[PDB]
């Protein structure tokens, strides 16, 4: 049966217009369509239906089928509360998590028969020479936040025996999204996984390192003697430090920059500025105290363009009070590519959000809007899209975290 | 004689209730000719005589068209619509013909009172009631509501449309190698069958839209090729641009000049040469668009190589699914680029310009990327696909500036042309600072409130300086500092500053910015052969 869904006190549903889309990406749109048409789980509407709601193609990571993705983020955020399931922390103390997608179970449920008009999207055409196709939901939607929540009880239910059976092991359901999280080494993992899939696929349905992660102080450069500017530099970065631990101190460098002297002239440093300075990296060692995270407050991630491929994040809530600080390198391939880079960073920040907290944070994106819609769904892969912002990248806040600890060799992969 | 086709729900608002406007009070004359027209609407089967029971009302009028000078009839729905609920958007974004591709032949199907063509959603009928006025207020007038869409009406468009693309939904599967296009009351079939076996399925379509009690034309309201697309006249084969015209006069208004210069910068994205910079200049100072400015030496002249410019007819062709899709661009002066889609040299799809960005702080590189991003967008949209690029800008420039911007940035596939001018960085600052040259420590206060300073630098070396500013900002004098550093250094300099603008010139360095004096700034910068920009906090 179909449980009566609303919508927020005085909200209407979204009339978002559709981005336009390549072709290769219309086709298959069309091909997915017809299909979930025929077997009805949408249908086409009319003009009276006025809403909409964005629509495109990414590909499942591996094979060359397209996936139909929704961008429902307006709709999820007038959709009505259910006043999920609270976040299991044991899941980021896990060795190795899993990420599954169970958005196709949602098929089987039929939604509300006056919900449906809220669900509608559009397929356009190139060059505007066709109309655009018009349809709806008649099923639980894909990327809806209404529907992992009504497919609880189900969910629950298929997934009991898999717990018991092992129950050392943690599942995580966000959106489409299942995160598995177990002790067990790599192949007794997976090997475990796929006796999870196979579970699941009698019914109808389809590597993170959580313990590995979040940490990464500031290190301050050391060097044989220092000039005018190396400390100039130096003296500037840990004056916007003091924002954070107001224990760092830099009136003994300051005096050390006493006089009109040429930037790269050396200067010794006395005994007192060594000792701030050490007292400094001492400060600096560990992450600041009293930082509790708040369920109730917005979550966020800002991130700087460090260059080379590389990148720096901060997920706090409030200014400076970081619940996590991390680096992004490239992945293979995007090596000319600032959005593939930019979309991935911003998925794995997202994913991780997921597995410490069970929610997405909001991006301050060091893009241009236009370049960021223009071309980040070409790289997106997550059934989940995270809410963003474009911001100017405050010069200072790079330059400090570029500071932040990098391995001694690295993480060994012999 | 109406249709068999299944309405649309339509409803109100929310919660509010159809127009009860009253009845504008018309004459005999008025009145008779519109009794005569709704009498033959009523047999037709379109509107309906109703009575006592419908209290919603819209004003009918009489207006005498030019083509028979004949009474018509009108009826202002403004208020029905405003109160009718919201529809799909209606296809805003029409084809442009540089996406459409050419056909062996193409027709264009008038589907004339199409609105009236179609049922109204029954129950929402009603509020569609209208009445005509008794000679001066009378005895009651006669009263009728429409049972089909109304011309004027907010849902017409919207549902006529909708209407017509299930009622063409058979034919279209029945025959792919045909392609229809509607707009307005107009289908536009185009195809690559012989000439026979195309105007035979015209009129199977036609006779199918027959079959739904949609009319189609008469020979006599016939439309032929080429067909004027908005600023284009299209040809099956190609298309050529409407020879835009220009008059000649002794006496131009602003009106004149402003409505002048817009047709003038339409025409600048296909003609080559386009400028109106000196005649953008007459409007200075108008008092009045009734005003006569006369045309300067400097107007009149270039109003003439416009006239010598637009007397050439710039052909064009159509979209090749099979072959390539390239953009070249160009960098007509600072902001200002010009670009051109082809598949094969110089026969073009498309071509534009896009004006001066004028702005807070960039450079061309930026600029360039934007205007790649622009294109890219419009390909898209035109041709599902984006172009492959061909920029006058060595890739050697492009990897330096890219892999070290603090923004991310992005360039589709692409290729360097060398057709000057080449953009380039105009200027770097150094990655260090410089062994050996000179160490400018400089220092700018302004009293904001008086708007007094000054500014001035001490060096390393000895060189210091200090010059009183009035009306001025604590902003600027920071920025005349580092001016009259870089204006009294070297080819090479190091200078410092507790300026947070600094910072932002350090991490963008921008080579154009809305400030002249930024500007002059940059232009020292790029006068250096080596600059070291150093920021260090205040006090
Ligand atoms: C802009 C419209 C009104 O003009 C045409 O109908 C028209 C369309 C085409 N080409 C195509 S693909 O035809 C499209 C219908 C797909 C070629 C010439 C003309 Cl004149």
């Amino acid at each position: 049966e179909t449980v009566p869904v609303k919508l927020k006190p005085g909200m209407d549903g979204p009339k978002v217009k559709q981005w336009p889309l390549t072709e290769e990406k219309i086709k298959a749109l069309v091909e997915i369509c017809t299909e979930m048409e025929k077997e009805g789980k949408i249908s086409k509407i009319g003009p009276e239906n006025p809403y909409n709601t964005p629509v495109f193609a990414i590909k499942k990571k591996d094979s060359t089928k397209w996936r139909k993705l929704v961008d429902f983020r307006e709709l999820n955020k007038r959709t009505q509360d259910f006043w999920g399931i609270p976040h299991p922390a044991g899941l980021k103390k896990k060795k190795s998590v899993t990420v599954l997608d169970v958005g196709d179970a949602y098929f089987s449920v039929p939604l509300d028969e006056d919900f449906r008009k809220y669900t509608a999207f559009t397929i356009p055409s190139i060059n505007n020479e066709t109309p655009g196709i018009r349809y709806q939901y008649n099923v639980l939607p894909q990327g809806w936040k209404g529907s992992p929540a009504i497919f609880q009880s189900s969910m629950t239910k298929i997934l009991e025996p898999f717990r018991k059976q092992n129950p050392d092991i943690v599942i995580y359901q966000y959106m489409d999204d299942l995160y598995v999280g177990s002790d067990l080494e790599i192949g007794q993992h997976r090997t475990k996984i796929e006796e999870l899939r196979q579970h699941l696929l009698r019914w109808g349905l389809t590597e993170l390192h959580p313990d590995k992660w979040t940490v990464q102080p500031i290190v301050l450069p050391e060097k044989d003697s220092w000039t005018v500017n190396d400390i100039q530099k130096l003296v500037g970065k840990l004056n916007w430090a003091s924002q954070i631990y107001p224990g760092i101190k830099v009136r003994q460098l300051c005096k050390l920059l006493r006089g009109t002297k040429a930037l790269t002239e050396v200067i010794p440093l006395t005994e007192e500025a060594e000792l701030e300075l050490a007292e400094n990296r001492e400060i600096l060692k560990e992450p600041v105290h009293g930082v509790y995270y708040d369920p109730s407050k917005d979550l966020i991630a800002e991130i700087q363009k460090q260059g080379q491929g590389q990148w720096t994040y901060q997920i706090y809530q409030e200014p400076f009070k970081n619940l996590k600080t991390g680096k992004y390198a490239r992945m293979r391939g995007a090596h000319t590519n600032d959005v593939k880079q930019l979309t991935e960073a911003v998925q794995k920040i997202t994913t991780e959000s997921i597995v410490i907290w069970g929610k997405t944070p909001k991006f301050k994106l060091p893009i241009q809007k236009e370049t960021w819609e223009t071309w980040w769904t070409e790289y997106w892969q997550a059934t989940w899209i995270p809410e963003w912002e474009f911001v100017n990248t405050p010069p200072l806040v790079k330059l400090w975290y570029q500071l932040e600890k990098e391995p001694i060799v690295g993480a060994e992969t012999f | 004689p109406i249709s068999p086709i299944e309405t649309v729900p339509v409803k109100l608002k929310p919660g509010m209730d159809g127009p009860k406007v009253k009845q504008w009070p018309l004459t005999e004359e008025k009145i008779k000719a519109l009794v005569e027209i709704c009498t033959e609407m009523e047999k037709e089967g379109k509107i309906s005589k109703i009575g006592p029971e419908n209290p919603y009302n819209t004003p009918v009028f009489a207006i005498k068209k030019k083509d028979s000078t004949k009474w018509r009839k009108l009826v202002d729905f403004r208020e029905l619509n405003k109160r009718t609920q919201d529809f799909w958007e209606v296809q805003l974004g029409i084809p442009h013909p540089a996406g459409l591709k050419k056909k062996k032949s193409v027709t264009v199907l008038d589907v004339g009172d199409a609105y009236f063509s179609v049922p109204l959603d029954e129950d929402f009928r009603k509020y569609t009631a209208f009445t005509i006025p008794s000679i001066n207020n009378e005895t009651p007038g006669i009263r009728y509501q429409y049972n089909v869409l109304p011309q004027g009406w907010k849902g017409s468009p919207a549902i006529f449309q909708s209407s017509m693309t299930k009622i063409l939904e058979p034919f279209r599967k029945q025959n792919p190698d045909i392609v229809i296009y509607q707009y307005m009351d107009d289908l536009y079939v185009g195809s690559d069958l012989e000439i026979g076996q195309h105007r035979t399925k015209i009129e199977e379509l036609r006779q199918h839209l027959l079959r739904w009690g949609l009319t189609t034309p008469d020979k006599k309201h016939q439309k032929e090729p080429p067909f004027l697309w908005m600023g284009y006249e299209l040809h099956p084969d190609k298309w050529t641009v409407q020879p835009i015209v220009l008059p000649e006069k002794d006496s131009w208004t602003v009106n004149d000049i402003q409505k002048l210069v817009g047709k003038l910068n339409w025409a600048s994205q296909i003609y080559p040469g386009i400028k109106v910079r000196q005649l953008c200049k007459l409007l200075r100072g108008t008092k009045a668009l009734t005003e006569v400015i006369p045309l300067t030496e400097e107007a009149e002249l270039e109003l003439a190589e416009n006239r010598e410019i637009l007397k050439e007819p710039v052909h064009g062709v159509y979209y090749d699914p099979s072959k390539d899709l390239i953009a070249e661009i160009q960098k007509q002066g600072q902001g200002q680029w010009t670009y051109q889609i082809y598949q094969e040299p110089f026969k073009n799809l498309k071509t534009g310009k896009y004006a001066r960005m004028r702005g807070a702080h960039t450079n061309d590189v930026k600029q360039l990327t934007e205007a790649v991003q622009k294109i890219t967008t419009e390909s898209i949209v035109i041709w599902g696909k984006t172009p492959k690029f061909k920029l006058p800008i060595q890739k050697e420039t492009w990897e330096t500036w890219w892999t070290e911007y603090w923004q991310a940035t992005w360039i589709p596939e692409w290729e360097f042309v060398n057709t000057p001018p080449l953009v380039k960085l105009w200027y770097q600052l150094e990655k260090e600072p410089i062994v050996g040259a000179e160490t400018f420590y400089v220092d700018g206060a302004a009293n904001r409130e008086t708007k007094l300073g000054k500014a001035g630098y001490v060096t390393n070396r000895g060189r210091q300086k200090v010059v009183t500013l009035t009306d001025t900002t604590n902003q600027k004098t920071e920025l005349q500092a580092i001016y009259l550093a870089l204006q009294d250094s070297g080819l090479e300099v190091n200078i410092v500053t507790d300026s947070q603008y600094a910072l932002g010139i350090i991490q963008a360095q921008p080579d154009q910015s809305e400030s002249e004096l930024v500007n002059q700034i940059i232009e020292q910068l790029i006068k250096k052969e080596k600059v070291y920009l150093a920021w260090v906090p205040a006090h």
